[PDB]
């Protein structure tokens, strides 16, 4: 089961600060270290710093400027990273991982997408996407749903709540006027539809909202 | 069982503790110091055995002040342990010879 | 700090082939290096530790070689699920660091795109919006051109495209073209066409629909 849990996202205003979390489970020792890694879209992995909960001592990367402060909480097995005075350069996915003290990150979290913007949270608008009554078909049918008008990223999109995977494309969002927009597409055998309902689930952590949307044919 | 045979034993137990605690403390003291090598538990434990037996290997040594202080405790515990075994073996031999002479 | 150099940044190999990523340290680090796999949108996954020790739950197609300053991450019979970014990381000296990474890219047989045009949803129009979406799925090579025509004439303004990195299921590519209009703008036009020009066909694959 999932060893490290981090908040899908966090929005912060340029100049402001933010404390990210990372709680654990499974095997945990007094010798374990929790690390933090920064990844800017399209870039590689960047070590930020480490901390050992059962003592509270932490070390940070000195080559880059120190926008962080690490702290932990023994009881709830939760580690925190205090990022302050953020600029756009601080926007990225921040992972936390666990190291048994032998040098390698055995288990990582899903990471927390952080966006430093003046703009404000905007839940996603989801509109179905079914073929046109004029378009024929063959052994397979292609449907999908449109997520749009939201801020910030990211957004998780599943089909039938994850039970449906084979044949799914979730295109990369695009920014145009402080708002994102993307479409995901599913492809089931023409038969199964719609005699076997198909739904697209959309979660948007920045606003704590997860909407559903069954995909049915046009009238 | 004689005292000396106990201190010998006791010392051996204590040495094993210092080695482990040492491997552990070394890493804590060392992570954070640029270029440090004593920074994973296993390595430090071998570094620990080496130091306790007074053996050096390159630059596989602590670079921080506390790292070194730890190094000192490990060396001393190791030299005190082995010299104590040495003393115990010397009491055993000095006692048997007293018997051999029916003294 | 130990510098990790992964070159080339991108590796193009054909399906089933063997592949080898290299990681070079700025100095000797014994075997204190570990590899990580990261697929698109996922988080890093530990593939190999200490240069050649196998992790549990990893296909036996993955192996590691090296020591000192030269290291190799190999994959036998490469496949779609292997398409990702590979990173090395060292634990010889403080601080730990990572290499710049290497992208795996598989070259498969050409595949014409499946296209689908979608008329704005009723729920959408109801709120003053109108988006004509179109999907070019599973094509290859990734180079593709999409065209929008409104009532016979070519259109552009309002169109926003999106591409996906090679797919980790079949090694194909897919694109999303979204031409947005206002209800009105939409309420006053008959048909909308989506044209996909692709290397596999001299003639473009077209899908259309009229608002009637
Ligand atoms: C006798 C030396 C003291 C024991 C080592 C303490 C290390 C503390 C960590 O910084
Ligand atoms: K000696
Ligand atoms: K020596
Ligand atoms: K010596
Ligand atoms: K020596
Ligand atoms: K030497
Ligand atoms: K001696
Ligand atoms: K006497």
């Amino acid at each position: 089961q999932v060893q490290l849990q981090q908040p899908g996202a966090e929005l912060v205003k340029p100049g402001a600060s933010v404390k990210l979390s990372c709680k654990a489970s499974g095997y945990t020792f007094t010798s374990d270290w929790i690390h933090w890694v920064k990844q800017r879209p399209g870039h590689g992995l960047e070590w930020i710093g480490e901390i050992i909960p059962s003592y509270g001592r932490a070390n940070y990367n000195e080559k880059i400027q120190k926008k962080a402060t690490l702290t932990a909480d023994k009881s709830s097995s939760t580690a925190f990273m205090q990022l302050s005075s953020l600029t756009s350069e601080d926007s990225a996915v921040y992972y936390c991982a666990r190291e048994r003290g032998d040098g390698y990150f055995a288990v990582w979290g899903a990471g927390t997408t952080v966006t430093v913007s003046s703009a404000k949270t905007t839940p996603p608008s989801v509109y179905p996407l079914a073929p046109g009554s004029a378009a024929q078909t063959n052994s397979m049918v292609t449907l999908g749903c449109l997520v749009k008008g939201y801020f910030p990223e990211p957004v998780t999109v599943t089909w039938n709540s994850g039970s449906l995977s084979s044949g799914v494309h979730t295109f990369p969002a695009v920014l145009q006027s402080d708002l994102y927009t993307l479409s995901s597409s599913v492809t089931v055998p023409s038969s199964s539809w719609p005699s076997e309902t198909v739904t697209c689930n959309v979660a948007h952590p920045a606003s704590s909202t997860k909407v559903d949307k069954k995909i049915v044919p046009r009238d | 069982s004689a005292l000396h045979w106990r201190a010998a034993g006791a010392a051996t137990v204590l040495l094993v503790i210092v080695l482990l605690a040492g491997s552990y403390l070394a890493v804590l003291a060392e992570r954070g110091a640029p270029g440090a090598q004593l920074i994973t538990y296993p390595r430090a434990l071998w570094w620990s055995v080496a130091t306790a037996t007074t053996v050096g290997y390159g630059d596989l040594y602590p670079v921080t002040l506390w790292g070194r202080c730890v190094a000192v405790v490990v060396m001393v515990a190791g030299i005190t342990s082995f010299g104590l075994v040495t003393a115990a073996l010397a009491t055993w031999f000095v006692g048997r010879e007293q018997e051999r002479r029916g003294h | 700090d130990i510098l990790l150099t992964q070159s080339p940044a991108i590796l193009s190999v054909s399906p089933g082939e063997r592949v080898s990523f290299s990681c070079r340290a700025s100095q000797s680090i014994g075997t204190d290096i570990h590899w990580y796999q990261q697929r698109t949108n996922g988080s890093p996954r530990l593939l190999i530790k200490y240069a050649s020790e196998s992790i549990s739950g990893i296909p036996s197609r993955f192996s590691g070689s090296g020591s000192g300053t030269d290291f190799t991450l190999s994959i036998n019979s490469v496949e779609s699920e292997d398409i990702a970014n590979y990173y090395c990381q060292q634990s010889n000296r403080w601080p730990f660091t990572f290499g710049s990474g290497t992208k795996l890219e598989i070259k498969r047989a050409d595949a014409a795109p499946t296209v689908s045009i979608f008329p704005p949803s009723s729920e959408q129009l109801t709120s003053g919006g109108a988006s004509v979406v179109c999907f070019l799925n599973n094509f290859y090579p990734k180079d593709i051109n999409v065209k929008w025509k409104i009532d016979g004439s070519e259109r552009q303004n309002g169109v926003l495209n999106s591409w996906t990195d090679q797919d980790s299921k079949d090694s194909t590519y897919s694109m999303s073209s979204t031409l947005t209009l206002t209800k009105d703008e939409y309420e006053r036009h008959n048909s909308y066409t989506c044209e996909a020009t692709h290397k596999t066909s001299t003639s473009p694959i077209v899908k259309s629909f009229n608002r009637n």
